C-alpha cells in the first residue's frame, strides 16, 4: 500500500528539511534549493499495518523548477507549504494549489503553514483563510520545533485508505 | 532523434523507478530544448498524439513544451516568445497547433487537459501578434451544444485558461463569455461541461470585467450562475457558489439588484438545507461578503472621499442569517477527536465576520441563542452557546462586551464541569478570546479567580482541554500585565504550578506537553522581582527536565520516539532561554549546570535541531557573567567558530555579537582568544555567501576587538583597513528606501571600527600612522553627506577622531591635513546652531583646539 505525494511551494519554505527529518531524523540547517526534485519514500507503522508515501519533493525555485507541474502527474494526494515568516509564501498559495488541481483533478490536500517556531510571524492565524476557501486541511507546522510533524501525513493517510480511525504512535 | 527515443525519455523522467534514469532523462530533455528547440517542441507534439506512449508520458509532453513556452518569471516570459515567434518554422507552428487541437478533442480528458494548457500558451504568445486567427472560431466552434461532451468540456477549459492568463481575444470577448456561460446553463448538458463551464467562467472573471460592466451581458451572466446554485448535482453548486464568492470579491459594486432580486432568498433557503456541504457552500457566500464589506470599511477610514460605499449586505441580513449561522453551530461532529472541518466550524469563521462587520449590531441575536442554550439538554446546544460568545468578542465596541462578559461570565466558568469533552475545549477557548480582548473586563476581585480555577480544572483534564487552557493563560497574562496595577502575579504560584503538572505529562499528545511549555515561556517572559520564587521553580523544573531528556541519547529508539524526545527539547530550550534572557540570577548559581548541559547537548550527535537555540542561550548567558564566563570561552571556542563561519545564517551575527561583548567584559585578557577570532573574523566578510547584515556587524566588532586588544589588533590592521576603504567606496545597490539606509548602516560601521582602532592603538602611533590619510579621508565623506554628519552621534564621533588623532602625533607628522578648508568649515559646523547637543560641541572644541596646534608647530 504505497501513494504518490507531491510537495509543493516557495523555495526556502522549509519543504526538504521537513522531508529530511522525516526520512532520517535530521534536521538540516543550511537552506540548499532543490534542483527539480528529490524523490524519497517515506513509511508510516501505522495500526493498520505500514502506509508508504512516495515524496516528491518539487523545486520552489523558478530557476530550478526542472519539469515544474510534470512532477504532478499521476500524484495521488498533495502538501502546500507556505512559511509563516514570510507573507509573499502565503500570497502564493492560490497559485500552488491551481497548478496542482489543473493536473490532478480531485486530490486530498494539506495545506501547510511551517516555521511557526519563530518569534514574530509575519501571517497570522487570522489571514490564513484559504484551507477555508476551498475545503482543505490546514496545519501550523515546525520542521525544526517538531510541532504537528506527523499531522499532515496522519490526515492524509486517512483520508486515502478512507478509515478515521488510523493510527501513527 | 526519434520520436519514440524522444518518448522514452519522458516516460522515464517521471516513470523510471530508478533515480538516475530519471534524473538522466530529465537532462536530457533539458538540452534537447536548448540546442534545438525546434526539434524539441516538434516531437513533444508528436509524442503527445502518439497512441504507444503511456498517458504519464504524453501528458509530460505537452506540460514540458509548455514550460518552454510561458514561464512564472517576466524575463523568461519574453525570451519564450521570441524563441518560438523566430525559431519554429511556419511548417512546424501549424504541425504543432494542429497536434495540440487534435489531442485536445481527445476521448482520454487528462490528454485533452495538458492539450488545454499547452494550446493557452501558445495563444499567449500568438495572440497579441494577431497570429493564430483560425483560433477563436475554432475554440467557440467546439462550444456548439450539437458537439459531443468531451469536445466541449476541454474546449471550455482551454478558454477558461486563455482568458486566465491573456494579455482578437478582446473583439472576441462576447463569444467567449456567451460560450462559456452557455455551456453551464442548460440542466441537460453533461455535468463535466457544466463543471468546466463554471470553473471556465471563474479564471475569466477578471478578463471580461467589460462585460460584467453591461446591463444585457452582466445579468444574462448572472441569471445562469444563479441557477446552477439551484442544481441537483452538488459538485454543480459548489462550483456556482464558487464563482458568486468571486463575482462578489470582484464585482461587489453591481450586486445589490441581484441580492434585492433574488440571492438574498436563494442563499437564505439553501443556508437551512440540511445537507451539510450545501450550507457550507452559502455560509462562505456571506463570509466573502463580509470580507468584502470590512475590507471597504479600511478603504474608507483611508480615503473618505472613496466613491465606493457598503451596500451592508451583512448588516440588512441579521435578522436572517445570524440566527440560521447559530443553528448550524449544532452540526459538529459526535467524534469528539475528529478535527475535520465542517459546516459549524464555517459558521463560527462567518459569525466572527459578522461580528467584526456589524458589530454591536450582532448582540442581540447571539445574546438571545446564547442564554437559551448555554445550559441546554443536549451538548452541541452548549457548545455551540460558548462557540457563538468567543465568536464575537472581536467586532462589538469595549463597553458592550465588558458588560456582557461581566454578565455571562459565571455560566461560561461552569462549563468546565461538563461531561462533554467538546464543551469543555470550546469553553477553554472562550475564556482565551474573552481574555485576549477585553481583559479589563475581568475585574481582579471577583471574577480573574473563578477564571484561574477554570484553567487549572482543564490543565488536568483531556489533553485537547488542557492545550486551551494553556493558550488561555498565555493570553491572560499578555492582556493583563500590561495594566499598571496587574493582579496575576497575585495568582503565579498557582497557575506556573498547574503548568508544570502539564508540563509534566506522559507524551504530547494533543500538543498538550508543548501548549504547557510554551505558556510556561510566557509565564517567564512577563515575570517580576516579585515572583522569583515561583519564576525559579521553573529554571529549576526545566533544567531538570532538560538532563533528563539528555540521559538516553537518539539513536537508540526508533525515528518516531526521537522526533518526539527532540521536540520536548526543543520546547524546554524556549523556556531556558527566557529565563536567561529575564532572571539569570536563578541559573547564575548553576551557571555550570547550564553550560555542562549545553556543552553536552551541543557534544552529541544529531544536535543540528537545537545547536543555534543552545548558542542563542548561551551567548545570553555570557552577556550576563561577563567576566564570569571566561571559565567557559576554552570549550566554547569550537562552537563559536562553528557559528562564525554559517555566514549565510543568523547565527552568525549573534556570533559577531557575542564576541562584541566578551571582548568588551573581558578587555587585555581578550588577547588571549584574539587571534583565533580573528582569523575568522577577517574571511567572512569577503564569502560569497555572507549574508547582508554580517558586513556591518563584522565592521563594527573590529571596532571593540582593536579598542580592547590594542597592539595585538596590528597584525590584521591592514587586512581590516582594506575591508573598509572598500566598504565607504560603495555606493548603494539602487536608489531605493532600504540601498541607501543599509549603506548608511555600513558607513556607520566603518566609523565603529576607525574609532575603535584610534582608541585601540592610543600607545602605538606608529602603526596608525599609515592610515591617517585613509581616515581623513572617511571623515570627508562625513562632512559631505548629510545622511552622516546630520546624524549627532556620528558627527561627534567624526570630529571626535579628528582631534584624536591629532593628539597622537604631537610633533607634526600629520599636520598637512589640519590646515584643509573642508576641515577647518566641518568643526565650525558642528559648534553651531542647535542640531548638535552640547556634547557634541564640546567635542568639537577639543578638536577645534588640538587642530590649532598642529598648525603651529
Ligand atoms: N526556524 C525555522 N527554520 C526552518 C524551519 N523549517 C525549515 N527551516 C529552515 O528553512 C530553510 C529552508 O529549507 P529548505 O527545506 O531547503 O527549503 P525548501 O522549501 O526545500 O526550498 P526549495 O527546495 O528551494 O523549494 C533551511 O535553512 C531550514 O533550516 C522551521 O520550522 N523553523
Ligand atoms: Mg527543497
Amino acid at each position: 500500500v504505497q501513494f504518490k505525494l507531491v510537495l509543493v511551494g516557495d523555495g526556502g519554505t522549509g519543504k526538504t528539511t521537513f522531508v529530511k527529518r522525516h526520512l532520517t531524523g535530521e534536521f538540516e540547517k543550511k537552506y540548499v534549493p532543490t534542483l527539480g526534485v528529490e524523490v524519497h519514500p517515506l513509511v508510516f507503522h501505522t495500526n493498520r499495518g505500514p502506509i508508504k508515501f512516495n515524496v516528491w519533493d518539487t523545486a520552489g525555485q523558478e530557476k530550478f523548477g526542472g519539469l515544474r507541474d510534470g512532477y504532478y502527474i499521476q500524484a495521488q494526494c498533495a502538501i502546500i507549504m507556505f512559511d509563516v515568516t514570510s507573507r509573499v509564501t502565503y500570497k502564493n498559495v492560490p497559485n500552488w494549489h491551481r497548478d496542482l488541481v489543473r493536473v490532478c483533478e480531485n486530490i486530498p490536500i494539506v495545506l501547510c503553514g511551517n516555521k511557526v517556531d519563530i518569534k514574530d510571524r509575519k501571517v497570522k492565524a487570522k489571514s490564513i483563510v484559504f484551507h477555508r476557501k476551498k475545503n482543505l486541511q490546514y496545519y501550523d507546522i515546525s520542521a525544526k520545533s517538531n510541532y504537528n510533524f506527523e499531522k499532515p501525513f496522519l490526515w492524509l493517510a486517512r483520508k486515502l485508505i478512507g478509515d478515521p480511525n488510523l493510527e501513527f504512535v | 532523434m526519434s520520436t519514440a527515443e524522444f518518448a522514452q525519455l519522458l516516460e522515464n523522467s517521471i516513470l523510471s523507478p530508478d533515480q538516475n534514469i530519471r534524473l538522466t532523462s530529465e537532462t536530457q530533455l533539458k538540452k534537447l530544448s536548448n540546442d534545438n528547440f525546434l526539434q524539441f517542441a516538434g516531437l513533444s507534439s508528436q509524442v503527445l498524439i502518439d497512441e504507444n506512449t503511456k498517458l504519464e508520458g504524453r501528458i509530460l509532453a505537452a506540460l514540458t513544451l509548455k514550460n518552454e513556452l510561458v514561464s512564472k518569471d517576466s524575463v523568461k516570459t519574453q525570451q519564450f516568445a521570441q524563441r518560438w515567434i523566430t525559431q519554429v518554422s511556419p511548417e512546424a507552428k501549424n504541425q504543432i497547433k494542429t497536434n495540440a487541437l487534435t489531442a485536445l478533442v481527445s476521448i482520454e480528458p487528462r490528454i485533452a487537459n495538458a492539450a488545454a494548457q499547452l494550446i493557452a500558451a501558445i495563444a499567449d504568445i500568438e495572440l497579441p501578434h494577431g497570429a493564430w486567427p483560425e483560433l477563436m472560431k475554432i475554440m467557440v466552434d467546439n462550444t456548439g451544444a450539437e458537439q459531443p461532451e468531451n469536445v466541449k468540456r476541454a474546449s471550455l477549459l482551454a478558454l477558461g485558461y486563455m482568458c486566465e492568463s491573456a494579455d482578437a481575444l478582446v473583439s472576441s470577448s462576447n463569444n467567449i463569455l456567451i460560450a462559456i456561460v452557455q455551456g453551464a446553463q442548460s440542466t441537460e448538458t453533461s455535468k463535466a461541461v457544466r463543471l468546466a463551464a463554471l470553473n471556465a467562467l471563474a479564471d475569466s472573471l477578471i478578463f471580461i470585467k467589460n462585460n460584467m460592466e453591461r446591463e444585457g451581458e452582466r445579468n444574462y451572466l448572472m441569471q445562469v450562475v444563479c441557477e446552477a446554485t439551484q442544481a441537483e448535482d452538488i459538485e454543480v453548486q459548489a462550483a456556482a457558489f464558487g464563482c458568486l464568492c468571486k463575482i462578489m470579491s470582484k464585482y461587489y459594486t453591481f450586486m445589490k439588484p441581484y441580492m434585492e432580486q433574488a440571492l438574498y432568498a436563494l442563499t437564505i433557503a439553501t443556508m437551512k438545507s440540511p445537507n451539510d456541504k450545501v450550507a457550507s457552500m452559502t455560509v462562505e457566500f456571506w463570509s466573502t461578503i463580509c470580507e468584502e464589506e470590512i475590507d471597504i470599511a479600511y478603504e474608507l477610514a483611508q480615503f473618505p472621499q472613496s466613491p465606493l460605499q457598503s451596500y451592508n449586505f451583512a448588516l440588512s441580513s441579521i435578522k436572517d442569517v445570524v440566527p440560521n449561522l447559530l443553528n448550524l453551530l449544532t452540526r459538529q461532529n459526535e467524534d469528539p477527536e475528529d478535527d475535520d472541518w465542517n459546516v459549524s466550524m464555517s459558521a463560527g469563521a462567518c459569525l466572527q465576520l459578522f461580528a467584526q462587520n456589524c458589530g454591536n449590531h450582532i448582540l442581540e441575536p447571539v445574546l438571545e441563542f446564547v442564554e437559551q442554550n448555554i445550559t441546554a439538554d443536549n451538548w452541541r446546544n452548549r457548545e455551540a452557546a460558548v462557540m457563538a460568545f468567543g465568536s464575537i468578542m472581536d467586532g462589538p465596541d469595549k463597553v458592550q462586551r465588558t458588560y456582557y462578559v461581566h454578565q455571562a461570565l459565571p455560566s461560561i466558568l461552569n462549563l468546565m464541569n461538563d461531561q462533554s469533552l467538546q464543551v469543555k475545549e470550546t469553553t477553554a477557548w472562550c475564556i482565551g478570546r474573552i481574555a485576549d480582548s477585553v481583559a479589563e473586563s475581568i475585574d481582579p476581585q471577583q471574577h480573574l479567580p473563578g477564571v484561574v480555577q477554570a484553567c487549572l480544572i482543564g490543565l488536568q483534564d483531556h489533553p485537547k482541554v488542557a492545550t486551551n487552557c494553556s493558550w488561555t493563560i498565555i493570553n491572560l497574562v499578555e492582556q493583563l500585565a500590561e495594566a499598571t496595577p496587574s493582579p496575576i502575579y497575585n495568582f503565579y504560584p498557582a497557575l506556573v504550578d498547574g503548568l508544570i503538572g502539564a508540563a509534566n505529562r506522559i507524551d504530547n499528545e494533543f500538543n498538550a506537553r508543548a501548549s504547557a511549555f510554551s505558556a510556561l515561556t510566557t509565564m517567564v517572559e512577563y515575570a517580576t522581582d516579585t515572583v522569583a520564587e515561583t519564576s525559579a521553580s521553573i529554571s529549576t523544573f526545566v533544567m531538570d527536565k532538560l538532563g533528563q531528556t539528555m540521559s538516553v541519547d537518539e539513536n537508540q529508539l526508533t525515528l518516531e520516539d526521537a522526533q518526539s524526545l527532540q521536540e520536548l527539547q526543543s520546547n524546554i530550550l524556549t523556556v531556558l532561554a527566557a529565563v536567561i534572557r529575564k532572571s539569570p540570577s536563578s541559573v547564575e548559581p548553576v551557571a555550570d549546570m547550564l553550560m555542562g548541559l549545553f556543552f553536552r547537548l551541543l557534544e552529541k550527535k544529531d544536535s543540528a535541531f537545537i545547536e543555534d537555540d543552545v548558542f542563542y542561550a548561551i551567548s545570553a548567558l555570557a552577556a550576563s557573567l561577563g567576566k564570569g564566563f571566561e571559565k567557559y570561552l576554552e570549550t566554547f571556542s569550537p562552537y563559536l567558530l562553528k557559528a562564525l563561519n554559517q555566514v549565510d545564517s543568523p547565527v552568525s551575527i549573534t556570533a559577531v555579537g557575542f564576541i562584541a561583548d566578551i571582548s568588551n567584559s573581558l578587555e587585555e585578557d581578550f588577547r588571549r582568544y584574539s587571534d583565533a577570532m580573528m582569523n575568522v573574523l577577517a574571511q567572512m566578510i569577503s564569502n560569497p555567501n555572507a549574508r547582508r547584515e554580517l558586513k556591518p556587524a563584522v565592521l563594527s566588532v573590529f571596532g571593540d576587538i582593536a579598542s580592547n586588544i590594542g597592539a595585538d589588533f596590528i597584525p590584521y590592521l591592514n587586512d581590516i583597513m582594506a575591508l573598509c576603504v572598500a566598504a565607504q567606496n560603495t555606493k548603494p545597490e539602487n536608489g531605493t528606501l532600504e540601498a541607501l539606509d543599509y549603506q548608511i548602516k555600513v558607513l556607520e560601521a566603518v566609523l565603529d571600527a576607525y574609532v575603535g582602532i584610534v582608541a585601540g592603538l592610543h600607545d602605538k602611533p606608529e602603526a596608525l600612522f599609515p592610515y591617517v590619510g585613509t581616515i581623513f579621508q572617511f571623515i570627508a565623506q562625513v562632512a559631505e553627506d548629510p545622511q552622516l554628519y546630520s546624524e549627532d552621534a556620528t558627527s561627534r564621533a567624526a570630529v571626535g577622531l579628528i582631534g584624536d588623532i591629532a593628539a597622537m602625533f604631537p610633533d607634526g607628522s600629520i599636520k598637512q591635513f589640519y590646515g584643509q578648508d573642508w576641515v577647518i568649515d566641518y568643526i565650525k559646523r558642528t559648534r553651531s546652531g542647535q542640531l548638535f547637543s552640547q556634547a557634541t560641541k564640546d567635542t568639537a572644541r577639543w578638536a577645534r583646539e588640538q587642530q590649532k596646534r598642529q598648525l603651529s608647530l
